[PDB]
């Protein structure tokens, strides 16, 4: 009807912007470890950061990081 | 409103046009409006392609198909497939747009304003489907119009600019045909040619004299047949061998259109004469042979052929599948039995050697106009075959009476003697 | 001899088709 | 007269769009036929005349 | 390229080719108005 | 060969003619309701 | 090829076939 | 009426959707699996496991996003968010490919919940639960492909990555390395699926074209039509519909057994007599031999990049070609 | 740039519908 | 007013809207 | 009771064990010819120079193959689209060597298939039922015409047609994937959805009916329509790919900011296609 | 390895590669320059493998 319209108008764009800013402010890259477009390689670090050990994978990525 | 609902017609909204079966005026309005749609598309697309035309690039690289049709007829083109000025294309597009406006006006007028059923207004325009003579006469009139159109095309090819003949010397050139073919032996040899690779049914025409003569012959026949239809009755056997209703006539038209669509695909994909390779790009055969010849040119410059199954001289490799292909840039290097090696040694004029590479690059990333036309019209032809079957079956059943289902209490299968 | 095995199985299939077509019990 | 020609074609487009909107309503509903029929047929006549004028005004 | 007189109307032509599709869509809008009766 | 070609051509023509004359022979009167 | 290939194929063809035929026969004999 | 009866009646109460007891397993697990897939495609990348850009942030397309499988080094580790690998670090859990395990395991339990749900609904309505038995086929396919196959292989890395192009890669990988098309069980699976489609199509058309002019269609006319057109026909309605049920399910089960076979490299990769006969003379060439050559080529040209962890280095000289 | 004329046509169509729809 | 359906609708819509916003934001990244 | 009338009443009669009809008049000879030649050329037939390179490829049972690996090899590459009737052949052994039996089989078979569709319509008419079984049957018909007729026409020779054999089919599929990337063509995705969804709907419908039997008409309409529409679409997709109008291509799409290229799954798929293609194309 | 078999390759393993009798001894390969390289072993997956003798440092030497 009418009542819920106020709540949804106030809220839904706020959620949309929440996702928007979560991406734009670069937070997603930190949250998910996804490289920045310049972070795929350094100016010459064109080797691939592939995990080779099961037990210390997170630390090995930290070395790759 | 009345008659525009399911209750008063029996047809759901998704079959709304079916309601128009026996409303002559509105049905005519719909046909006129649809014709307006077609010509509006023609004009609009022509104007678009002109607005995006680029004189340096070829048409097939540029990606224009409605322009290539006009280019084949020679409107504003020059020798070697070169445009002189894109003005006539604009002229044609504008004329088509105006005609579309007029046709749309007529269609709206008959759809809403004019009489709903011409039978009330008059009787020449009032027709019923099951009047065999009236349908014969209408078919005849439209046949006469088609014949006038075909003769018009021939007259253009003979007096008004002509056509772009790509077998003129030194590459293609716009020509006026002066020696139309009229020997009936040639016509029969064309018709009774094998549709298979053993020649080509009608797709194998390679000179423009045959094209112009064929259009002359067909226009004469169309005018004569239209007159015949107007002047005579359907024979008894004819009356007994057809179904006489609107849907049946629609199904016949669908079958004819399916056949024409397949033949048009064959023309656009295998013919380099009435679809000059200068505009639509090389055919698959032309592309393969051009690649072979360009590689041979490079290998002869820096210091490959074979025998045909019949023993001629042909190129080697996969391209052997196109051993019989004939082309304008390749024809001068021919011989009594296949292209001679000695001829290829010192007979390659510069324009042919340029065409070879220019075609080798553009083998049908990049999609040739031939690919677009062929795929689109094969799909259209197949769906029109399906529609032909649908409407023919429906017409046959409805004429018989069992279209809306089997009758519960008089079911026919229940009376047949069991086969076991 | 494999050819004989294949051909025998195929011939049995065709015979089955013949009997299934012309000798089915009448539906009723 | 080139600017005249462009203005003429702009007016042609304007009239054509006006006819586009008007014609279905005039034709479908003949409730206001007294002035509507005059409007629509006069619009058609003006359309034809403007096209014919532009035909020469091109050259 | 358009005739230099008509070049001003270049954008309009840019939307002409896709007009027929709308007609088909228009049908349903028409059948939307009458509520698919 | 020549016999085979003749026989094939004759068969094709015969079957096509059978088809044509069958479908013109008032096969609109074969339905049940008729 | 396998010398037992033919034997395996034959027994596969035969055993279910004789089973089914036996069931059908002792069905059809009964009314 | 104890708390249990109240809870049971509350679950079985009519709503827009039916929850039942099964819902407690289905809805959370299904929702988590779907959310895991959406997150993995939207944000998490496979740059560290496969060296690919399989996320929208990377700039991928809908046809190229994929929740890619974990790395090869992890073997078959369950990759719990709190396991020895992730150790509670969410980012390392995502980078290592834990989203694949999350999605697949919750999908398994969602499928189990769905089958239980169909059991429960059929129990409530009071009809034979043929629907659950039918659904048993998809569970067999899922368990065979996403669990048994990577478990029979070296690692989860060889499982199908949740995607579109990743699944296509899985199909081509299976042809190249296991020669799946020649497996008889896959042939029975293909026959089952295509026959199921055929049955659906002709059954629908027949029922539409024998409609009575008012079950609701002339079974007698349909039977006679198919008998005199095709030769054989269903004279029994129950048999007709049970057959419609039976064919595709059987195809799925046969394919499932085929997939478990190739999980152990117990694959029908070649015909021995053909290999011997080709070895004797080089002129002998058949379509099967050329299929073998295509498999060699696909293996050689795909291995350097598909299994990047192995550091395969094949020069141009060793790559098979049609010379 | 070209969205103006496309929007104009989008207005043109349903407006033609609506003017009839009022009566 | 906290019906089970309210929970379901929100559990679907909330993350859905958030992710739609995120994807829209990605579309405008150079 | 004219002799012609008696004949017509015989053929167009609903008391034969199998309906013949006018379409069946063409169907029976063509189908019998195709079946006979297929059986003969599948049991024993010489190797065929598929590549048109004087080097043969065998496909018969008596020449070594079994059911899985045997096939009827397509007509030779040198013939192209030329019809190759026996009487138009230099010598019978040569005519076999170029692959004439394949042409014979496929042409008779295609004519028989279209006449079989016609026969379906005709008997539906003769029994008094709505005549739209043939419309549904037109989908697999379109598919066969795609692989056997339209694709060779687009490709210029019948050597690109599908082999008549179990392994020949797979070889055809892999070469087609290599040259056209059919997997990433949306019409094949529609076809895959069609077959899998058709099986799904068949299983659901069968389970429901057999469980409760211990607009509903629109249900059966949808059953009939869905897989048929999807098969039409995928047949059209094959036909379009016969004119070099290939599917989607997303190779080399994401690039690093500095200028490097980051791989995606599409690149792996392209490399697999590359392997399939380079193993094809004997020479270049 | 149990991952190198087949579904219809029947019988004992000795019906396959045959029965072993003696171990020829560990081989070592050297090239013209005398460098000691090694052959990469075929994984379980591949039915056939490309023979590649590589330097221990990761550079392919011969094949
Ligand atoms: C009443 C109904 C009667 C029906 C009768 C049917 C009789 C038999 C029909 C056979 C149909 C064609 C089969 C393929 C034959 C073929 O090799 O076709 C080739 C021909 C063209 O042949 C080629 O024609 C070429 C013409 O080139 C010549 O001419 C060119 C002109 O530029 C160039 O000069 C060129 O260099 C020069 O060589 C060459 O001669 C080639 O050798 C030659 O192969 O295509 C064509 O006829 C185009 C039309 C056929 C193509 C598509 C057929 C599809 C049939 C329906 C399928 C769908 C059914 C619906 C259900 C689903
Ligand atoms: C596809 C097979 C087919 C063909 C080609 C075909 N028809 Mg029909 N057809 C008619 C005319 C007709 C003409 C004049 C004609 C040739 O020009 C055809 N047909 C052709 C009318 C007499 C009659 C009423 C039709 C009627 O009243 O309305 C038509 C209904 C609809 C929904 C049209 C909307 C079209 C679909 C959304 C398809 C979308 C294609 C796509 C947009 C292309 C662009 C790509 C896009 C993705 C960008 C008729 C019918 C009908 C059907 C059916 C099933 C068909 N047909 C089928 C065909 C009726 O039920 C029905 C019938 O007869 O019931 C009694
Ligand atoms: C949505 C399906 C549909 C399509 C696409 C369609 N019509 Mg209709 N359609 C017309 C033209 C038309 C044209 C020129 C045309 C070409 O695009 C179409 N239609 C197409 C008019 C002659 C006519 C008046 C509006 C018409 C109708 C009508 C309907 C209905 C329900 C339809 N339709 C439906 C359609 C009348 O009642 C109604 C009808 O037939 O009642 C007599
Ligand atoms: C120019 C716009 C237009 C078009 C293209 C058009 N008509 Mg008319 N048109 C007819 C047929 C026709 C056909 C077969 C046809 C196909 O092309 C067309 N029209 C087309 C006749 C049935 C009918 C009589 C004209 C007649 O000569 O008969 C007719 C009319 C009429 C009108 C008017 C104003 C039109 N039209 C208009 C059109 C009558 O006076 C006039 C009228 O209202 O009388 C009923
Ligand atoms: C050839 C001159 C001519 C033209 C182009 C022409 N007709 Mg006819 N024409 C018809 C349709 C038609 C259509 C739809 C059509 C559109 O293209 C044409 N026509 C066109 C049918 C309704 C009707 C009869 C059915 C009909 O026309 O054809 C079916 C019957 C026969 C034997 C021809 C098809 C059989 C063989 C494949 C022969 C092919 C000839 C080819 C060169 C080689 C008809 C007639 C008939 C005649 C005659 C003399 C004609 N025509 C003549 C023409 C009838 O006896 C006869 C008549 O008595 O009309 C009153
Ligand atoms: C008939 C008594 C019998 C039984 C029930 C039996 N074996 Mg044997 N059997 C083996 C496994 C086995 C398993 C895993 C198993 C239970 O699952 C059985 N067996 C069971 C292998 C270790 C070993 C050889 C491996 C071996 O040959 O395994 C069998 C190989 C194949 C292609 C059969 C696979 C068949 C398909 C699934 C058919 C399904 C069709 C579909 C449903 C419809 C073996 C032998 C062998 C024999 C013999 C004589 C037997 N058997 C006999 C049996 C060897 O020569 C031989 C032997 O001892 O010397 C080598
Ligand atoms: C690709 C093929 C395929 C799909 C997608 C599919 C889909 C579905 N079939 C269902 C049913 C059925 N399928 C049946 C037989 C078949 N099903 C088949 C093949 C398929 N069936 C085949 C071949 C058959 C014939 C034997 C039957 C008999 C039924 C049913 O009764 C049932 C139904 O009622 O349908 C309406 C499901 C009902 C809802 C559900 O429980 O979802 C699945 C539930 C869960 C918990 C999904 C969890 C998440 C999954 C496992 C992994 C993640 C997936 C991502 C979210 C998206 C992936 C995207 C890809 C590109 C990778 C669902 C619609
Ligand atoms: C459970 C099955 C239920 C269904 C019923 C059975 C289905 C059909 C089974 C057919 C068996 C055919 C055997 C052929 C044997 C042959 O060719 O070589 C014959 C082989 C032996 O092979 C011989 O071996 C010798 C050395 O001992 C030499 O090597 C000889 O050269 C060699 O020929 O016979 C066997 O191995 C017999 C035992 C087979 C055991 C099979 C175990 C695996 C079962 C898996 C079941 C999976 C079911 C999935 C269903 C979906
Ligand atoms: C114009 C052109 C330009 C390029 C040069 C070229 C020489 C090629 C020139 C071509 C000229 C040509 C080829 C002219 C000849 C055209 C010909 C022979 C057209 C023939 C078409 C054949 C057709 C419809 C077959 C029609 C048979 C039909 C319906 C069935 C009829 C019957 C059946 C059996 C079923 C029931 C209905 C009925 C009537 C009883
Ligand atoms: C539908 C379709 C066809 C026609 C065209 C059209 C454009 C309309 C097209 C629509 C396209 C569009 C824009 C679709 C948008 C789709 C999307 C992104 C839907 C997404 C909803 C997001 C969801 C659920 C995410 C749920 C996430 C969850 C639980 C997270 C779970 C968690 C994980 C993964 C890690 C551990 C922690 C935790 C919290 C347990
Ligand atoms: C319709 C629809 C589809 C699915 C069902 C659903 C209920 C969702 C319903 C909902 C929404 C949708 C998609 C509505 C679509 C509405 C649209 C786009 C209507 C538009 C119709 C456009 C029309 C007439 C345009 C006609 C243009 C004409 C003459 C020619 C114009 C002119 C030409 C080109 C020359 C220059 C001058 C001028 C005037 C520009
Ligand atoms: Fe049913």
């Amino acid at each position: 009807s009418i009542r819920y319209w106020i709540i949804h108008t106030i809220t839904v764009p706020m959620l949309f912007l929440a996702g928007w800013l979560f991406v734009s402010t670069g937070l997603a890259y930190d949250v998910f470890g996804t490289p920045r477009p310049n972070e795929y390689f350094d100016q010459a670090r064109q080797g691939l950061p592939l995990v080779t050990d099961r037990y210390e994978g997170k630390q090995q990525i930290d070395e790759f990081t | 409103a009345a008659g525009y609902d399911r209750a008063t017609t029996g047809y759901g909204w998704w079959a709304g046009n079916a309601r128009l079966t026996d409303l002559s005026g509105q049905l005519t309005g719909a046909h006129i409006a649809h014709a307006g749609m077609i010509t509006f598309w023609a004009g609009a697309m022509t104007l678009f392609e002109v607005s995006h035309f680029i004189p340096e690039k070829p048409m097939y690289e540029q990606g224009s198909i409605l322009l290539a049709h006009l280019a084949a007829e020679g409107f504003g083109v020059g020798p070697g497939g070169e445009v002189i000025s894109t003005y006539p294309y604009f002229v044609i597009g504008a004329i088509h747009l105006i005609a579309s406006a007029v046709l749309g006006f007529g269609g709206l007028y008959h759809t809403f304003r004019g009489p709903a059923k011409f039978e009330d207004y008059s009787d020449w325009w009032g027709y019923d489907w099951e009047d065999k003579e009236k349908m014969m006469q209408i078919l005849g009139i439209h046949l006469i119009f088609l014949g006038i159109g075909a003769l018009a095309f021939a007259a253009k090819a003979m007096f008004f600019g002509g056509l772009y003949d790509p077998w003129a010397p030194g590459g293609g050139n716009v020509r006026l045909i002066t020696n139309p073919t009229w020997n009936l032996g040639t016509f029969l040899g064309y018709i009774t040619r094998s549709p298979w690779g053993e020649g080509g049914w009608i797709v194998s025409v390679n000179n423009l004299e045959d094209v112009v003569g064929g259009h002359l012959l067909v226009g004469v026949h169309y005018i004569f047949g239209g007159v015949f239809h107007i002047l005579v009755k359907p024979w008894g056997w004819v009356r007994r061998a057809y179904v006489w209703s609107g849907e049946a006539y629609l199904s016949y038209s669908l079958g004819a259109l399916y056949m024409c669509g397949m033949i048009a695909v064959g023309y656009v994909w295998f013919n380099n004469t009435v679809y000059p390779s200068e505009f639509y790009g090389p055919t698959a055969a032309e592309a393969s042979q051009a690649q072979a010849m360009t590689f041979l040119i490079r290998d002869q410059r820096l210091g490959y052929l074979m025998r045909s199954p019949s023993g001629e001289i042909i190129f080697g490799g996969e391209t052997m599948r196109f051993w019989d292909f004939r082309g304008p840039w390749l024809e001068p290097l021919r011989g009594p039995n296949g292209l001679d090696l000695n001829k290829l040694r010192n007979d390659i004029q510069p324009w042919q050697a340029r065409r070879a590479a220019e075609y080798m690059t553009h083998a049908p990333n990049y999609v040739s106009p031939r690919s677009w036309l062929s795929t689109s019209h094969f799909c259209l032809a197949f769906f029109f075959f399906v529609g032909h079957i649908w409407h023919s079956g429906r017409a046959r059943a409805a004429a018989a009476g069992f279209e809306k289902g089997i009758e519960r209490k008089t079911e026919y299968a229940l009376s047949l003697p069991d086969i076991d | 001899m494999d050819v004989i095995a294949y051909v025998f199985i195929l011939a049995c299939i065709i015979g089955l088709f013949f009997f299934a077509v012309f000798f089915r019990e009448k539906p009723t | 007269m080139s600017v005249l020609f462009q203005l003429l074609i702009a007016a042609f487009v304007a009239l054509s769009f006006a006819m586009i909107i008007g014609v279905p309503v005039v034709f479908s509903t003949g409730d206001a036929s007294d002035d509507a029929n005059k409007l629509i047929w006069g619009g058609a006549a003006a359309w034809v005349v403007l096209l014919f004028v532009a035909a020469l005004a091109s050259i | 390229k358009l005739p230099e007189a008509f070049s001003v109307f270049s954008p309009i032509v840019d939307v002409m080719p896709v007009i027929p599709l709308f007609f088909l869509a228009l049908a349903f809008v028409w059948q939307a108005a009458v509520g698919f009766k | 060969m020549a016999i085979l070609k003749f026989v094939t051509y004759a068969w094709i023509i015969f079957v096509i003619s059978l088809f044509f004359f069958g479908f013109i022979s008032s096969d609109t009167t074969r339905n049940p309701k008729a | 090829v396998n010398d037992l290939g033919a034997i395996a194929t034959a027994l596969f063809v035969f055993i279910p076939c004789v089973f089914l035929i036996l069931l059908y026969a002792q069905t059809a004999s009964r009314g | 009426r104890g708390w249990f009866d109240v809870l049971d009646d509350w679950l079985k109460r009519d709503r827009f959707v039916f929850i039942g007891w099964s819902g407690i397993l289905l809805f959370p697990c299904a929702f988590l699996s779907i959310g895991g897939w959406f997150t993995g495609t939207t944000f998490v990348t496979s740059w560290y496991t496969h060296g690919l850009a399989s996320s929208y942030l990377e700039g991928a397309n809908f046809l190229t996003v994929a929740v890619s499988t974990p790395a090869d080094s992890l073997g078959h580790s369950l990759l719990l968010l709190w396991g020895p690998e992730a150790q509670g670090d969410f980012t390392r859990w995502c980078q290592l490919g834990g989203l694949w395990n999350f999605t697949t395991l919750h999908g398994v339990f969602g499928l189990i919940g769905f089958m239980l749900r169909q059991f429960e609904i059929a129990r409530l309505v009071g009809v034979r639960p043929y629907n659950a038995v039918a659904f048993s086929g998809p569970i067999a396919v899922y368990v065979s492909v996403f669990l048994m196959y990577p478990l029979g292989q070296s690692s989860w890395f060889f499982a199908p990555s949740w995607g579109v192009t990743s699944i296509f890669r899985f199909l081509l990988f299976a042809q190249g390395f296991h020669n799946l098309t020649l497996n008889p069980f896959h042939m029975m699976g293909v026959a089952g699926i295509l026959g199921g489609a055929l049955l659906c199509a002709i059954h629908g058309a027949t029922v539409e074209n024998t409609l009575f002019e008012d079950e609701t269609y002339s079974m007698v006319t349909a039977n006679r039509f198919w008998s005199q057109i095709f030769g054989i026909a269903f004279s029994n309605k129950r048999w007709l519909h049970f057959f419609m049920l039976f064919v595709p399910v059987t195809g799925l089960w046969a394919s499932a057994i085929g997939l478990v076979g190739i999980a152990l490299n117990m694959r029908a990769y070649d015909f021995v007599s053909q290999e011997i006969r080709a070895a004797e003379d080089p002129e002998f060439e058949t379509f099967y031999t050329k299929n073998i050559l295509l498999n060699e080529g696909l293996r050689a040209w795909m291995a350097p990049q598909d299994q990047i962890h192995e550091n395969f280095i094949f020069p141009e000289e060793v790559l098979p070609r049609g010379n | 740039l070209q969205l103006t004329m496309l929007g104009a046509v989008v207005i043109a169509g349903p407006i033609v519908v609506l003017l009839v729809a009022l009566r | 007013i906290y019906t089970v359906r309210w929970l379901a609708v929100h559990t679907l819509g909330v993350p859905l809207v958030w992710f739609l916003g995120a994807i829209a934001s990605m579309q405008f990244i150079n | 009771a004219s002799a012609w009338e008696r004949f017509c009443s015989f053929i167009t009669s609903t008391n034969n064990r199998l309906y013949i009809g006018w379409f069946g008049v063409l169907m029976i000879p063509t189908l019998l010819t195709a079946v006979t030649c297929f059986v003969i050329a599948f049991i024993g037939a010489p190797p065929v120079d598929i590549d048109g390179i004087r080097e043969p490829v065998a496909g018969s049972l008596l020449y070594g193959n079994n059911i899985i690996t045997g096939a009827v090899v397509p007509s030779s590459n040198a013939i192209g689209l030329h019809l190759y009737p026996i009487w138009e052949a230099a010598s019978l052994d040569e005519w076999l060597y170029n692959g004439g039996p394949y042409q014979l089989i496929i042409f008779h078979y295609m004519i028989g298939c279209i006449c079989y569709l016609g026969r379906q319509w005709e008997y539906s008419y003769r029994l008094g039922m709505r005549p739209w079984i043939c419309v549904a049957y037109s989908a697999p018909l379109a598919a066969t015409y795609s692989v056997f007729l339209i694709y060779p026409l687009g490709q210029g020779s019948f050597s690109d047609g599908m082999p008549l054999g179990i392994s020949g089919t797979f070889n055809f599929m892999f070469v087609f994937q290599a040259e056209h990337n059919i997997l990433m063509h949306p019409f094949h995705m529609f076809g895959v959805a069609g077959v899998l969804g058709g099986s799904l709907f068949a299983a659901m419908h069968g389970s429901l009916v057999s469980s409760t039997l211990v607009n509903s008409r629109s249900l059966h309409f949808f059953l009939g329509a869905w897989p048929v529409v999807c098969i039409w679409l995928t047949a059209m997709g094959i036909s379009t790919m016969a004119f070099n109008l290939n599917g989607f291509n997303f190779n080399h799409s994401i690039v690093d900011s500095q200028g490097n290229v980051v791989n995606t799954w599409a690149d792996v798929l392209n490399r697999a296609n590359l392997g399939f293609e380079v193993m094809h194309e004997r020479n270049a | 390895s149990p991952a190198k078999g087949g579904l219809f390759r029947t019988g004992a393993m000795n019906s396959g590669d045959g029965i072993a009798r003696a171990w020829e001894g560990h081989p070592t390969f050297t090239d013209s320059e005398g460098r000691e390289l090694f052959v990469r072993r075929m994984p379980n997956f591949f039915e056939t493998f490309p023979v590649v003798l590589t330097d221990k440092d990761g550079v392919v030497r011969a094949d």
